[PDB]
């Protein structure tokens, strides 16, 4: 949820 | 940056291993869906709400709807000019035994549909699989990837979850396996494979020009690559849609489409  | 075609045209007729890192602006221009960034929703979500290992976790059907409709839409887009332009450009320095490689975080393969053969898709495919019990990974191309799927997906508001049971899923087809399958795709909170990262840095640390197309030098996922490139003087033309050159100590910043600029730029 965000964050790659 | 300079703005001169003319000027990089002569580091582009030079260059014997070009690195262009692709963006989602390439796959925008196709008209695919990446359901990210203001508007773009399915149902009621966005990626970072479908896109993550608890959300499968929790609600697999739903996810794999999402995925499931990521998949069959792409049976009416097409690669563009951007596409076809750096395809075009891998042939013909191929031919003259020089390299040109694509690092793209697009997963929906529209580089490969375009000719591109030497490709890195640190994000992975819509249409590859990974078996969640044995790990692993497939080529799919079905429509639909499971019988309980066909006519799911739906995208609109209001859709109802299809709630299928996980063993109608897509499941693993080893032999003696029958797991569950996911996308090969990476979600948010995961690690990128590192042995594709092994492989990006091996063609970052060779190349002698760099190019970021349809993305911006300064965020993810360019700014992990380019300023290694930089830092050992290599030239990198970014090729994007804003009118801002976010940055400066990169040579180049073309404006425009990519389908307009990369034909031009990659002749
Ligand atoms: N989301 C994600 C996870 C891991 C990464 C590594 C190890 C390197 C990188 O460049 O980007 C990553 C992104
Ligand atoms: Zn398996």
């Amino acid at each position: 949820h965000f964050s790659k | 940056p300079s703005s001169s075609m003319a000027d990089f045209r002569k580091f582009f007729a030079k260059a014997k291993h070009i690195v262009i890192i692709s963006g989602a602006g390439v796959s925008a221009e196709s008209g695919v869906p990446t359901f990210r960034g203001a508007g773009g929703y399915w149902r009621k979500w966005q990626a970072q709400d479908l896109a993550t290992p608890l959300a499968f976790a929790h609600n697999p059907s739903r996810v794999w709807e999402f995925y499931h409709y990521r998949r069959e839409v792409m049976g009416s887009k097409e690669p563009n000019a951007g596409h076809r332009a750096i395809a075009e450009c891998e042939t013909r320095l191929g031919k003259q035994g020089r390299r040109v490689v694509v690092i793209t975080q697009n997963i929906d393969e529209l580089h490969r549909k375009a000719g591109t053969k030497n490709l890195l898709e640190i994000h992975g495919s819509l249409f590859k699989t990974r078996c969640t019990s044995c790990g692993v990974v497939a080529e799919n191309y079905k429509s639909p990837i499971c019988p309980a799927l066909s006519g799911k997906g739906a995208p609109e508001p209001g859709t109802q979850d299809a709630s299928i049971p996980v063993e109608k899923l897509p499941r693993c087809e080893e032999a003696g396996c029958g797991g569950l399958l996911r996308p090969h795709v990476v979600w948010f909170g995961e690690n990128l494979d590192p042995a594709i990262l092994e492989e990006v840095d091996r063609e970052l640390a060779h190349c002698d020009l760099c190019l970021v197309v349809g993305t911006s030098s300064v965020v993810y996922p360019a700014a992990m690559f380019a300023p290694q490139v930089a830092a050992r003087g290599v030239p990198v033309a970014e090729f994007n849609t804003e009118t801002t050159p976010a940055t400066n100590r990169f040579r180049f910043h073309f404006q425009g489409p990519c389908g307009t600029t990369l034909p031009e730029a990659l002749a």
